[PDB]
């Protein structure tokens, strides 16, 4: 099982926002969580592993936190190409489940 | 089946009573009484095993009380 | 306080050593413990929780059958083959039947057959392992000295619900004000896991042990199904019918649930719904004490005209509460209680509250006192004597010696050598006992293991009437020790 | 490169069995997991199952109880999906990925993590649409 | 519960195999081996039992095969 | 005890019900030693193929 | 003696000794179960609710 719950659903910024994201466990995933990007009906791409690093290659706008069942996703400063449906994702005990998804939209 | 080999003196137990709460001990006793009072030829045979073999009488108590438990 | 008439409770005597008092508490009772000092607190163990278990097997329980394919050959040229005996999904057997012209084939022998069937499942037995990590125990260690809302209420926050896991260490708690206790835990001798098998049926689960789960019948499979249905088993369920001489055919045996829970008689039970909430098991604690002031000492005698609110409620061998609810001015200061003999004084009891202390104002505090054996005379008041209450604990001291004998034989039974490390600071004797008693209880081990009740109390009696038979005076070792062994262990297990 | 490959688009009748294969390039071919993720258009990512490489073992969520296959072809490096009992629930886009190896075989939690569930080396993805 | 008195010596048979066909005495010889094997230590303490008491060789036997088929 | 809420500090009875509803059954009857028939077929040799 | 599908021929003494509720044959109504200890069993851990 453990259900992972993701929040808010979707969300509409501006260009260069500081933006943030919430996940919570019912279980404790102390450090065994993923974030990725999506864009849509594209080939995606992995943004923070273990929950608080970045991937090289990824630019470093992006962070994440937290320790216990929740957790926060950030991106300091929003960008055009950065429309993409976000979703974290628990790794422990392995009835491996993701995120419901986030969508942005650009105002 | 799974209708005997009862998990019964393999140890881990607690202070608190396991799963059947002393019936189990009761339902052996009570049904091999049953058992005893159904086919009591059975029992008179184990008794004239019980004078004729072993002899010294706690030998024989003792035989006795085995057939009369050797049932499966 | 949380530990009154939950009877079975453990009193602990002496901190001597420095502080190190050693307990073994369980999820049954709990731990009441004093000093000379350092006021009494209540050791309670609450659920533990083992985290992530590991799946090792499935059995199936009932089953059903289907595409029901058979064959034969032939007398006594070809032993009979089929397609469909290539899966192992597919159970199959071969028997011999009869074969002649009236069958049609010739030669009228007996010739062979096979039949088989696809073997689909129901709800299953889904056993389980943890390691001894990924598990904690939760214990609340309350302490005493008044806080009405009730001497029981395990709910609530009065008493700091810590955690212990093996991969932690010292157990630091703290309290108001005086309660930093710190509680060294040895979850590894404890239930002895990496021997355990928790079990889920359809709602409930159990806790058996791993050679016997291992060796159960009623089909095998390993942890690795997702796309298995591979039950390499099936001699023990779906049973082939053979008439006297012709066709054979398949059966379901059925499901096996209650002859099941009538196998896992005689191992503790747990919910498990909730990742795990497991239950009934004991762990052993050493207990160091310095970091405790007494709620103040820092006060007065107060001033008199006290009340009593609750009644006189003796509890399990003379541990009596009385709550009582100051009246007067008091700036909260502490209660002159006493257990006093008659007149020419000769008071001789004890307080289990040590230094109890009003709160801010009328506040209902309630006090726990053991009196003597007999009559007692507890006063609480002093200027104008203001209040004295009869009391005849009826008792015995020969009675309590012989209960808290039996007490030790329970001890002796259920809970294993931590009950030799029960107690505490014994040096030499203690260490000696526990010691002899683990290689004698590992003689008397697995090592005369697994009889029943009738069966253990049956050879309790012949062994010890060989020893009554007295040969060269080896019939102590045998016939007094093995007798009282066996019987005050037959008559006490099972439970 | 880093890379991996899968195959085109398929549509397949309800109750057949589809297989979708995944080829990699770029890396030792043992040296990682394979592992297959599920995602229906007006729904999230769902993880499918696991494959080994090195050796073959396999397993699947209780949702794919005995649904679903995987094998592999180690000359070629290649891993094929084989999802049976197709339904109208099962159109969707799949995609196969690398988990970091725990050397021996799979579904490891404790080396320290997967490291990506699985965007980081995939491949372009397989639409799969169960229709009459 | 129904999980013993297994309806075995009640008479009543026939020509035919009646219904689990000669697999559930097999059953009952190999489920008291396994716990035999399982066991060692009553098999022991048995077997000592057996040397003590009887002391008549065919007693001995007698007593020592009963106290392993004695296991519920 | 006064935890529970009572007073006195005993160990007091209790007591515990539920209604018992039945699933599929075992359906056992009887026959007298008559309405009952055996069917013989008594068949001669001497040909007759098939 | 009738299960679900199949059918058993069993004599009547083991049939009457056997466990598992006793019903007798008149209770299209009832369900009136005089038995109940050799099936539905009563957990009572080690002090409270049962
Ligand atoms: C056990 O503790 C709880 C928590 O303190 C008690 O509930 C309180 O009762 C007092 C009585 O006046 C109320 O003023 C509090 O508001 C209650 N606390 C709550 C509701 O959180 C409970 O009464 C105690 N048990 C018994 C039997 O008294
Ligand atoms: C067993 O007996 C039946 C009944 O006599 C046989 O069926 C007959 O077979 C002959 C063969 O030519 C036909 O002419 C008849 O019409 C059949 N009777 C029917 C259909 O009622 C059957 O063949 C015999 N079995 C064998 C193996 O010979
Ligand atoms: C089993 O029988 C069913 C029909 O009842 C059929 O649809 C199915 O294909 C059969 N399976 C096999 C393995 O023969």
């Amino acid at each position: 099982d453990i259900q992972l719950t993701q929040s808010p659903s979707s969300l509409s910024a501006s260009v260069g926002d500081r933006v943030t994201f919430t996940c919570q466990a019912s279980q404790d995933i102390r450090k065994y969580l993923n974030w990725y990007q999506q864009k849509p009906g594209k080939a995606p791409k992995l943004l923070i592993y273990d929950a608080s690093n970045l991937k090289t290659g990824v630019p470093s706008r992006f962070s994440g936190s937290g320790s216990g069942t929740d957790f926060t996703f950030t991106i300091s400063s929003l960008q055009p190409e950065d429309v993409a449906t976000y979703y974290c994702q628990q790794f422990d005990d392995l009835p491996i489940t993701f995120g419901q998804g986030t969508r942005l939209q650009i105002k | 089946s799974v209708a005997l080999v009862p998990h019964v003196g393999m140890g881990l137990e607690t202070r608190t009573e396991t799963w059947m709460s002393s019936e189990g001990a009761w339902k052996h006793a009570q049904r091999i009484e049953t058992w005893i009072l159904r086919h009591p030829g059975f029992t008179i045979m184990a008794a004239i095993l019980a004078y004729t073999i072993g002899t010294t009488y706690f030998q024989r108590v003792l035989i006795f009380i085995l057939l009369t438990a050797v049932t499966p | 306080m949380r530990c009154i008439g939950i009877s079975n409770r453990d009193f602990v005597e002496g901190v001597s050593g420095g502080s190190w008092v050693d307990i073994v508490l369980e999820h049954g009772s709990c731990v009441t413990t004093m000093a000379k000092n350092k006021p009494t607190l209540d050791f309670e163990l609450i659920k533990t929780e083992a985290k992530h278990p590991a799946t090792l097997r499935k059995y199936c329980v009932e089953a059903k059958l289907t595409n029901t394919t058979t064959a034969s050959r032939c007398p006594t040229q070809g032993e009979p083959s089929l397609n469909e005996e290539q899966d192992k999904r597919f159970v199959c057997k071969h028997s011999m039947v009869d074969r002649g012209w009236g069958n049609g084939c010739g030669l009228f022998g007996k010739g062979g057959i096979v039949t088989c069937a696809m073997f689909t499942c129901k709800k299953n037995m889904e056993g389980k392992v943890v390691q001894p990590e990924n598990l904690e125990y939760t214990i609340v260690i309350t302490p005493h000295s008044g806080e009405e809302n009730a001497v029981g209420n395990d709910t609530g926050k009065h008493g700091k619900e810590i955690k212990v896991t093996p991969q932690s260490s010292i157990t630091e708690a703290e309290l108001t004000g005086y309660g930093t206790v710190t509680m060294e835990c040895s979850p590894r001798t404890g239930l002895d896991f990496n021997e355990m098998v928790l079990l889920q049926m359809e709602n409930k689960a159990w806790l058996v042990h791993r050679q016997w789960f291992l060796d159960l019948p009623l089909p095998w499979l390993p942890g690795a199904d997702t796309q298995g249905s591979n039950w390499i088993q099936k001699e023990t369920l779906v049973t082939f019918k053979n008439p006297h001489a012709k066709k054979q055919d398949v059966v379901v045996l059925g499901s096996q649930e209650g002859a099941m829970h009538t196998a896992l008689t005689g191992a503790t039970e747990i919910q498990m719904s909730s990742g795990n909430l497991l239950f009934t098991g004991h762990l052993k604690c050493r207990l160091r004490m310095d970091k405790l002031q007494l709620k103040g000492m820092s006060y007065s005698m107060c001033t008199g005209k006290f009340k009593v609110v609750k009644e006189i409620a003796e509890t399990q061998h003379g541990t009596i509460v009385i709550r009582v609810q100051y009246e007067g001015d008091g700036s909260p200061c502490k209660i002159p209680f006493e257990i006093m003999d008659l007149e020419k004084r000769h008071v001789l009891g004890r307080l289990i509250t040590v230094n109890p202390i009003v709160t801010e104002k009328d506040s209902p505090v309630n006090i726990e006192a053991e009196p003597p054996f007999g009559d007692s005379y507890i006063i609480i008041g002093v200027e104008p004597g203001q209040l004295k209450l009869s009391w005849f604990k009826k008792g015995s001291s020969i009675g309590q010696m012989f209960e808290t004998t039996m007490r030790g034989a329970k001890r002796m039974a259920i809970l294993g050598d931590t009950a030799w490390d029960f107690g505490s600071l014994g040096g030499v004797f203690t260490s000696i006992g526990k010691a002899l008693h683990q290689v004698f209880g590992a003689i008397y081990g697995a090592a005369f293991s697994g009889v029943s009740w009738t069966m253990k109390i049956l050879i309790g009696v012949v062994i010890t009437w060989i020893g009554m038979n007295s040969r060269s005076t080896s019939l102590s070792v045998s016939l007094v020790l093995v007798g009282v062994v066996t019987l005050y262990l037959g008559v006490m297990v099972q439970a | 490169e880093v890379q991996l490959v899968q195959s085109g688009p398929d549509v397949e009748k309800p109750g057949a069995s589809v297989k979708v294969s995944c080829k990699a390039s770029g890396y030792t071919f043992t040296s990682n997991y394979i592992h297959w993720v599920r995602q229906a258009p007006g729904q999230g990512l769902e993880w499918m199952g696991v494959i080994n490489p090195r050796g073959g073992s396999t397993a699947s969520a209780q949702k794919f109880q005995g649904r679903i296959t995987m094998t592999r072809d180690t000359s070629t490096s290649t891993v094929y999906m084989e999802l049976s009992s197709l339904r109208s629930d099962d159109t969707a886009v799949y995609y196969c990925a690398r988990g970091g190896r725990a050397l021996f075989y799979d579904s490891y939690t404790t080396p320290r993590d997967g490291g990506s569930w699985w965007f980081d080396p995939w491949g372009q993805g397989s639409l799969v649409t169960v229709s009459s």
